[PDB]
Parts: C-alpha cells; sequence; structure tokens
RNA sequence: UCUAAGGGUCGGGUACGAUCAACUUAGAACUGGUACGGACAAGGGGAAUCUGACUGUCUAAUUAAAACAUAGCAUUGCGAUGGUCAGAAAGUGAUGUUGACGCAAU
RNA sequence: GCUUGUGACGGCCCGUGAAAAUCCACAGGAAGGAAUAGUUUUCAUGCCAGGUCGUACUGAUAACCGCAGCAGGUCUCCAAG
RNA sequence: GAUGGGGAAGCUCCGUUUCAAAGGCCUGAUUUUAUGCAGGCCACCAUCGAAAGGGAAUCCGGUUAAGAUUCCGGAACCUGGAUAUGGAUUCUUCACGGUAACGUAACUGAAUGUGGAGACGUCGGCGCGAGCCCUGGGAGGAGUUAUCUUUUCUUCUUAAC
C-alpha cells in the first residue's frame, strides 16, 4: 500500500513551518543574577504582530549589567501593557500585570502566562491568545508552586520558575466564525501546509485505512490502541471514551 | 435614510453563509472597527488593526487588548484580583 | 556645466593654470519686446567645468575681448 | 513668587544652546519692540570644563578647565527655571541690550563673562553650573 | 502616437526598472530609466520625517556636505527637537527629584 | 432647428459689474415610404421535482458531476522526561521562530 | 480625457504584507592642536587611475520546444484618431 | 554546503555554530631594522545561492553594409589613490547667525554605543506631475481646387548634469 498522510508529514518537506515573516522567538530573559537575587527594569519599546501567531509580542529592551549596551528581548504581550511601560523581572519585584516573577513570589491566586516548567527554560505554559496559568499552592519546603495550567491540568513546578503577570493579549480570537475558506486559507497559510483536509474516507486504499468500499465508511472501529503502529494510527487515538460529551465537564 | 433593518455592517456577505454566522460576525465586527476612549490621553482615538493590538491616534499609545475589544472580561477581573492580591503584600 | 556673472571672478578663471582653452559665441536675439540686439557668451572651459559669462551688453563685451589673456586660445564664434 | 529675575539660572529648552544652563542677567519680563515675548537676557556656558582627574598634569589641566561661553536673548518659554542661582554682578554691565548688534560688542562682552566663569570654576563656586547636563 | 522600449536588458516592469518618457533634442521621444524615489530620515525617538535634513538615497549622504546631514541643536541628524526639548525636561527633573528621593529617605533613617 | 438649468477668474469704504472656458441633463418645434442601440455590439423568460448550501477543486488525452474541498458542528490524543510523525544508525530530524485561544488525528 | 508617476487620506485582515551588503547621523570625549603663528581636506579648485567576461541577430503561423519553415506551446515593456 | 566532531562494514549519513584552544583591525613601539612586541578592543565563526529582489556612478547629437547609454563629438558623474594653492577657523583655540522651527561654502573628534536610510501588502476615491490626446494665432513646405473650403496634411524640438 501507500504511505498515508499523517506519515509524510515528519519528513518536513512541504510540512514545515511557514516561518519567513516571525518576529523572533518569544522568550523571557535569561536568568541571570540580577533577576534571581534582585529585578531589573526595561522599557516596552513596542508591542508588534507576529506572522502566524495569536497573540502580539513585546518588545522590551533592557541595559546589559556586565557590558555597556541595550539588549532586547521578545516577551508575549500581556493584555495590559503598553508601549513605554516599565517591566520589572526579580525575585524581588511588585506583583503587577507585565512584571515576571518566579512562582515562589507570589501568593496564591496570581495569573500569570508564559510560565516555565523547569526554572530558566524561557517561557514554557501559557502563551498562546488568551490563555493564563492561577497558582492554587505553595510547598515552601522543596519550594514547589502548585499551579493549574489551561488544559485544566495541575502540575507542580519549582517555585523558582518564572511567569508573567496577568493574561495574555488578543483574547476571544477564536469567538469569530472564518465565516468562509479563503479565511481559513490565508490563517494557515502563514502557519503551515495543513489545509485543506481531505478526509481518509473518501479516498481510495492505498491511501489511507479508511479508504475504499462501495459506500464512504471507516469499516471498522475508529478507535486506535497506543500500541497501534505507523500507518495504522488514524481516527480517534487511544480514545478513553467517545461520543457527543453531555453533561458538564470541568475536571472536579 | 435607514438602510438595511437588521445586517448592518455584515450586508457585505450578502445571503451568503446564514444568518446566524453572520449575525456573530456582525457583533465582534462591530466591536473591532470602533474608536475607542484612551486612558492615557483621555480622547476617543483608540483603534485596532492586528487583533490584540490597540494604538492610539495622536499621543502614540499602543495597548495590548482582546483580540476584537480593547479589555476583555477575563483581563478586566485579573486586573482587579492583582490590584486585590498586590494590596495584601503592602499592608 | 556653470554660469557666471561675477566679471572679476571670470578674469581670474581664465588666468587659472588648468584653463588653457576659451571660446566666444556670438547670439542675435531681442530686447524685451521690440528691436534686437547682440548677446556675447565667453565660455571658459575648465578642468572639470565648462564656465560660460554671458554679457548682453555689446559695449561690455568689446572691451572684454581684448582683456582676455594673450597666452588664452580662444576659439572664435 | 515672581522668580525669572535677574539671578536665577535655567536650562535652555529649544534652540542650539539646547541642554545648556545660563544665568538671567536682566529680565525684560514683558514684551520689546524687537523681541514681542516675555524673554531674558542671559549669559550661558556652551563648552563645558572637561572632568579633570589626579593624573592630569601641569598643563593638560590649564586646558581641561577652559571654558567656552556664549550670550543669548531668549523667550521665557524656551528656558527651565532651576532652583539654583548663580551671582551676576562681575558681568552686569556688560550682558546688556545694548551688548548684541555689534558683533564687536558681543565678542567683548563674551571675553568678560569667560574670565568671570574660569575663575568661578576654579575654588569651584555652584559647582553644578559647571557640570554639563547629560540627555 | 512614438512608442518607446526600455534601455536595459531587464524586460519587466519591477522597482529596480522604472521608466520615464523625455523629449530629447533630436525631437524624438525616447525612455530614461529613474532611480528608485528616496525617502526621509526620521526621527528615532518620535518617527516623524526629522526636518531640515536632506533627503537621498543611503550611498548619496557620502557626496553630500555635513550641513545637509544635520542641525545646529544638540541631536541635530538623529531627534526631532520636540523629543529633544522632552528628553532634556525629562533628564533634568529626574536628577532633581534624585536629589530630593536622597535626602528624604536620609532623615527616614534618621527618624524611624 | 431651437429653449432652459448646471461653472471659473479678477477690483468693491475699515446689490451688481467685467471677462474666459467646458459636454451634461431635461423640455419644444420641424422633418422622412413609421424609420432611428439602423452595421458593430447585445440576457430568452416562467412554474416545479431531485441534488450539492454558496465562491472554489479533480480524472492533461472519452467522466466537471450529486464526486473533493470549504465554513459551521462533533469526537480524539498530548503539559515537553510529551503527543503525532521521519531515520540503518546517531551528540539525527518534522510539528517548533511552537505551548492547549496550541499542535496532531478522525 | 488617456497612459504612467506620485502625494495626503480612507477600506480590509484569526492575512498586518523579506533579508543582508552598504551609506550616513548622533551620543560619547580618547586624543591632538596657535601668536610670532598653528589646526584644518565632510568648502572651492587642481593630479592620476578604473581591470576581467557578455554586447551580432531571432524571440516566433520559419532563427526556441514540439522528428519539420508543424493552424499547438512558450515570461514581459511601449501603445494614435 | 565544507569544518572540530557524532553515526555507518563502507560508498558515505548527520550537525552549521553545531559539547571545538576556531580568528584580525587599529596604531603604538623602531631610528641595529625590519616588523619582533608593548596597549586596547571584536568573539563577528566558512562558503555557494537572484543577468526580475537589494545595488556607487552618463547624457544628448552624430556615425556602420553589419556595432553602440560601449565608437566619434560635446557636456557630466562615481569610486580609489595621491595631493597642493585659495577660502574657512584660532590670541575667547576647535564657526557664527535666529526667541524658535532652523540657517550656511567651510566650521577637528579615537574606542564604544545608539538612531536612520537600505526596507517593502492591497484596493478606493480625491490632489498634482510628466508623456500622449485635442485646439487658437503666426512663420514655412505639401495636397485639393468644374464648383465650395482665410481649407486639408505637415515642421515649429531642447538630455544627463
Ligand atoms: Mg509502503
Ligand atoms: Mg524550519
Ligand atoms: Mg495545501
Ligand atoms: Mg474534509
Ligand atoms: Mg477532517
Ligand atoms: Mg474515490
Ligand atoms: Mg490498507
Ligand atoms: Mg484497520
Ligand atoms: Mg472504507
Ligand atoms: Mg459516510
Ligand atoms: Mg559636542
Ligand atoms: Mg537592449
Ligand atoms: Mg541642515
Ligand atoms: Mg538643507
Ligand atoms: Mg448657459
Ligand atoms: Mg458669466
Ligand atoms: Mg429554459
Ligand atoms: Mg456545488
Ligand atoms: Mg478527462
Ligand atoms: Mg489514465
Ligand atoms: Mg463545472
Ligand atoms: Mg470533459
Ligand atoms: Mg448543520
Ligand atoms: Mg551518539
Ligand atoms: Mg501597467
Ligand atoms: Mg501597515
Ligand atoms: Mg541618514
Ligand atoms: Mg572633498
Ligand atoms: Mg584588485
Ligand atoms: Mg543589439
Ligand atoms: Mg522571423
Ligand atoms: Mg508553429
Ligand atoms: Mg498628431
Ligand atoms: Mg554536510
Ligand atoms: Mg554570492
Ligand atoms: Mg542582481
Ligand atoms: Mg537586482
Ligand atoms: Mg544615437
Ligand atoms: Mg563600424
Ligand atoms: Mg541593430
Ligand atoms: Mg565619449
Ligand atoms: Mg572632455
Ligand atoms: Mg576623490
Ligand atoms: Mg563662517
Ligand atoms: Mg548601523
Ligand atoms: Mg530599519
Ligand atoms: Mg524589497
Ligand atoms: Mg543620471
Ligand atoms: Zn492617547
Amino acid at each position: 500500500g501507500r504511505v498515508i498522510r499523517n506519515q509524510r508529514k515528519g519528513a518536513g518537506s512541504i510540512f514545515t513551518s511557514h516561518t519567513r515573516l516571525r518576529q523572533g522567538a518569544a522568550k523571557l530573559r535569561t536568568l541571570d543574577y540580577a533577576e534571581r537575587h534582585g529585578y531589573i527594569r526595561g522599557i516596552v519599546k513596542q508591542i508588534v504582530h507576529d506572522s502566524g501567531r495569536g497573540a502580539p509580542l513585546a518588545k522590551v529592551v533592557f541595559r546589559d549589567p556586565y557590558k555597556y549596551r541595550l539588549r532586547e528581548e521578545i516577551f508575549i504581550a500581556n493584555e495590559g501593557v503598553h508601549t513605554g511601560q516599565f517591566i520589572y523581572a526579580g525575585k524581588k519585584a511588585s506583583l503587577n500585570v507585565g512584571n515576571v516573577l518566579p512562582l515562589g513570589s507570589v501568593p496564591e491566586g496570581t495569573i500569570v502566562s508564559n510560565v516555565e516548567e523547569k526554572p530558566g527554560d524561557r517561557g514554557a505554559l501559557a502563551r498562546a491568545s488568551g490563555n493564563y496559568v492561577i497558582i492554587i499552592g505553595h510547598n515552601p519546603d522543596e519550594n514547589k508552586t502548585r499551579v493549574r495550567l489551561p488544559s485544566g491540568a495541575k502540575k507542580v513546578i519549582s517555585s523558582d520558575a518564572r511567569g508573567v503577570i496577568g493574561v495574555i493579549a488578543g483574547g476571544g480570537r477564536v469567538d469569530k466564525p472564518l465565516l468562509k475558506a479563503g479565511r481559513a486559507f490565508h490563517k494557515y497559510r502563514l502557519k503551515r501546509n495543513s489545509w485543506p483536509k481531505t478526509r481518509g474516507v473518501a479516498m481510495n486504499p492505498v491511501d489511507h485505512p479508511h479508504g475504499g468500499g462501495n459506500h464512504q465508511h471507516i469499516g471498522k472501529a475508529s478507535t486506535i490502541s497506543r500500541g497501534a503502529v505507523s500507518g495504522q494510527k488514524a481516527g480517534l487515538i487511544a480514545a478513553r471514551r467517545t461520543g457527543l460529551l453531555r453533561g458538564s465537564q470541568k475536571t472536579q | 435614510a435607514k438602510r438595511t433593518k437588521k445586517v448592518g455592517i455584515t450586508g457585505k456577505y450578502g445571503v451568503r453563509y446564514g444568518s446566524s454566522l453572520r449575525r456573530q460576525v456582525k457583533k465582534l465586527e462591530i466591536q473591532q472597527h470602533a474608536r475607542y476612549d484612551c486612558s492615557f490621553c483621555g480622547k476617543k482615538t483608540v483603534k485596532r488593526g492586528a487583533a490584540g493590538i490597540w494604538t492610539c491616534s495622536c499621543c502614540k499609545k499602543t495597548v495590548a487588548g482582546g483580540a476584537y475589544t480593547v479589555s476583555t472580561a477575563a483581563a478586566a477581573t485579573v486586573r482587579s484580583t492583582i490590584r486585590r492580591l498586590r494590596e495584601m503584600v503592602e499592608a | 556645466a556653470r554660469e557666471i556673472t561675477d566679471i572679476k571672478q571670470f578674469l581670474e578663471l581664465t588666468r587659472r593654470a588648468d584653463v588653457k582653452t576659451a571660446t566666444v559665441k556670438i547670439n542675435k536675439k531681442l530686447n524685451k519686446a521690440g528691436k534686437p540686439f547682440r548677446q556675447t557668451k565667453f565660455k571658459v572651459r575648465g578642468s572639470s567645468s565648462l564656465y560660460t559669462l554671458v554679457i548682453n551688453d555689446a559695449g561690455k563685451a568689446k572691451k572684454l575681448i581684448q582683456s582676455l589673456p594673450p597666452t588664452l586660445k580662444v576659439n572664435r564664434l | 513668587a515672581k522668580f525669572l529675575k535677574a539671578g536665577k539660572v535655567a536650562v535652555v529648552v529649544r534652540g542650539r544652546y539646547a541642554g545648556k544652563k545660563v544665568v538671567i542677567v536682566k529680565p525684560h519680563d514683558e514684551g520689546s519692540k524687537s523681541h514681542p515675548f516675555g524673554h531674558a537676557l542671559v549669559a550661558g556656558i556652551e563648552r563645558y570644563p572637561l572632568k579633570v582627574t589626579k593624573k592630569h598634569g601641569a598643563k593638560k589641566v590649564a586646558k581641561r578647565t577652559k571654558i567656552k561661553p556664549f550670550i543669548k536673548v531668549v523667550n521665557y518659554n524656551h528656558l527651565l527655571p532651576t532652583r539654583y542661582t548663580l551671582d551676576v554682578e562681575a558681568f552686569k554691565s556688560v550682558v546688556s541690550t545694548e551688548t548684541f548688534e555689534q558683533p564687536s560688542q558681543r565678542e567683548e562682552a563674551k571675553k568678560v563673562v569667560k574670565k568671570a566663569f574660569e575663575e568661578r570654576h576654579q575654588a569651584g563656586k555652584n559647582q553644578w553650573f559647571f557640570s554639563k547636563l547629560r540627555f | 502616437a512614438q512608442r518607446v522600449t526600455f534601455r536595459r536588458r531587464n524586460p519587466y516592469n519591477t522597482r529596480s526598472n522604472k521608466i520615464k518618457v523625455v523629449k530629447t533634442p533630436g525631437g524624438i521621444l525616447r525612455a530614461q530609466h529613474v532611480k528608485k524615489l528616496a525617502t526621509r530620515p526620521k526621527c528615532g525617538d518620535c518617527g516623524s520625517a526629522l526636518q531640515g535634513i536632506s533627503t537621498l538615497r543611503p550611498r548619496q549622504y557620502a557626496t553630500v556636505s555635513k550641513t545637509h546631514k544635520t542641525v545646529s541643536r544638540a541631536y541635530g541628524g538623529s531627534r526631532c527637537a520636540n523629543c529633544v526639548k522632552e528628553r532634556i525636561i525629562r533628564a533634568f527633573l529626574i536628577e532633581e527629584q534624585k536629589i530630593v528621593k536622597k535626602v528624604v529617605k536620609e532623615q527616614t533613617e534618621a527618624a524611624k
């Protein structure tokens, strides 16, 4: 048989990200002396649109504590931050929207974005437009800080991990209907060649597990096991349940 | 003279895409093209471009906001719940 | 490629070391709405620029012709 | 208190001497045929003395501490009145309305203001009027 | 009714291949390629086309005298003279308030 | 072959005058073998049933369609020591200049 | 009026619409610099030099690809009444 | 797509700043003398890849059987290397003038840093430029003229800098 579509993507020829116009990589500052003993001041020189990205970016320039020079970082714009604002970054730093603080140093209920998984990875969690994490407690011995991630998951990370106070700008973007193919076209045009999607049930069997038949149908259960092998996994991979989710969601 | 009975700005799509989709768009589209009051300079010159980004005509300030409206209700309460928590660390 | 009117500066150009050749041009034109007059153009060829002095006064022209340095090649007309 | 008077130091906020410190010597608080606006005759500092160190020696110090002054009519709205102040007696009779108009009179005037300033810098009276504003 | 042709191999209408039509002393029409238009320099502080400064293409600023590339006040060919007015007042006021900040918290240390 | 309406430009003590230049539109007479968008140019319309919402896409060289796509709807996987995917292997690689308002799979 | 150029604006975006070479400016003040005479080549003028390869013509119902001087195919500028 | 490297029996595969001791400029030191060392920087880390992207600088007239923005003529411009005379500047050494926007023939400026230009979608109407189109008077040439037409056609141009 043929090699099915989801298998071709890993080679990354026509499926690599459409990257030319991107502003750069959004990252917290390097976790240097200033940030983990005191705090450092910067000015958001500009907040700007990143192509293919939901949320606007915030260009925030600092002084270099070791050489006479300006060094600029690329933050994700937390909603409310503006051109000309002073951003503070450090262990001892005020709990104001836009500043970046180690998770250990904010009370419970704090709402932060771009938070680090391990301390120093310059921003892992809560980056897409409209997302955030909430701190739900602390364990001062071992200095963990229990947080809740946008999925609902409740991970526990180091209290040294850094997050930026507030939520990420550009929320509600997904409440507007795309309304027509072209909008989705220009959407994925600046992300990657994932659109449009021929259904595996409209191809011949060479092409897909779902292919063929004199009527258009899946033919066997579309729930595929985790242990399935490449070229088998298409449909509902490892589905622990299926069907229209009725009743209240919201993890207990 | 009143030109259209309900479609308003949404009349450009005409009959296509279904009344309800058009209705939802018309809301956010009206939300997103509008002129807003500027916090800094007290004029109503904030307008959007590039969802998330809101800059003021004069006074040249640019604020990060919601995708089709300046302030989003979420970030609004987050402002206050941070205001509340902050005050717990001085008094 | 340059125009000149300072008759003093002009003679200073005509004796500038690099200047070896010049030329006088005689044109017949009219005077302000009516009769004709005789315009002369003194063109001094410098090593990188051609200076030309327009002397509309016919009398100022003749006096300025003999004023020319004797060691200067001066193509007539 | 009416403060733009004959002693107050100010910063020139527009023009070529923008950012440099001055002293009012004689205020024309309201109008002039020539200058129909609130203006002040001020002597200022154009090229400040360069910072001097112990490593600086015999004739380097004498060179480093030379001062280039200037004299200017200046609208009030282009001055920033400072809290400090500096005495004006050594060149009261020099920085005048008559002083401008005749370049020669401005040239001599600057000489008086120059020596009166360089003496003031040594034995560092006012110590701040002689410290370049950085911006 | 007289038509014209490019004067360089490049046959397409690219921005580096702009054309002007011109009437010559021969009494005929002939194209003449036009360099791309220059843009004005900009205040790094505010962003306006900072006045006083001549507007050329960047390599041409090396064939022009310094007076065309500056104005006499501080931050001449760099900032727009209202930003200079501002970075003056801001500088002076901050240095003043900075003095206020010290002796206030010096008296704090003497009475607390 | 006529009528009417629609403009510009210059002095006025601290109502108008004078002059120059444009096809538009409407109305009225006269006139012809009743003809006149005179060639050229230039929509047939209506009432229904089936079917795909629509614009869009494909069997180059017998199939353009009701087929594919699409927006919308719904389900599934995954918090990076990860999901899906590539490779003989690797201090290898795609998604990823990414982080659940995300990526991947139906 | 027509073609093109350009300006100040306005509409649109879950699309907000390259990069590097190169050139200039400013901040800075290291340093060097005159009275019996210095500093000045971003002002003017003057001196020398600028290599290597392409450059014909066709560009199509006959100069290209379609076994060919094939009714096919093959990127584009100028454009009168 | 090389390179310290890491795979692979191996042809070779992977990585491109990548777990690498990765390199070169300004001038001072010399008066054996030519370039050793005395400073201080830069840690930027190959290279290939556009005859439509970016980009130093030229025009008009004339000329050939066949070449021309390339020859001829005349008039420029850029870049690099030399440089000297004139102007400017200084005894208040490193220009003055304007309230200001800013003005100018000039009007010293190393390291370092910073700003700008290169450098950017699309459509719409509105404003202006150019070349074209239309047209009046005149000064010429041509056509028609049984009759009509102060008519029909045509010349009246001005490059870079
Ligand atoms: Mg297979
Ligand atoms: Mg990539
Ligand atoms: Mg595709
Ligand atoms: Mg589909
Ligand atoms: Mg699908
Ligand atoms: Mg099929
Ligand atoms: Mg199969
Ligand atoms: Mg199966
Ligand atoms: Mg099947
Ligand atoms: Mg089915
Ligand atoms: Mg200076
Ligand atoms: Mg050619
Ligand atoms: Mg200037
Ligand atoms: Mg100028
Ligand atoms: Mg009329
Ligand atoms: Mg009239
Ligand atoms: Mg029919
Ligand atoms: Mg259809
Ligand atoms: Mg077919
Ligand atoms: Mg077949
Ligand atoms: Mg069809
Ligand atoms: Mg067919
Ligand atoms: Mg439905
Ligand atoms: Mg290994
Ligand atoms: Mg065109
Ligand atoms: Mg834009
Ligand atoms: Mg510049
Ligand atoms: Mg020069
Ligand atoms: Mg060579
Ligand atoms: Mg040829
Ligand atoms: Mg032929
Ligand atoms: Mg053929
Ligand atoms: Mg004609
Ligand atoms: Mg390789
Ligand atoms: Mg190359
Ligand atoms: Mg090229
Ligand atoms: Mg090019
Ligand atoms: Mg020729
Ligand atoms: Mg020949
Ligand atoms: Mg030829
Ligand atoms: Mg020649
Ligand atoms: Mg010549
Ligand atoms: Mg030169
Ligand atoms: Mg001067
Ligand atoms: Mg630069
Ligand atoms: Mg730029
Ligand atoms: Mg470009
Ligand atoms: Mg030219
Ligand atoms: Zn404002």
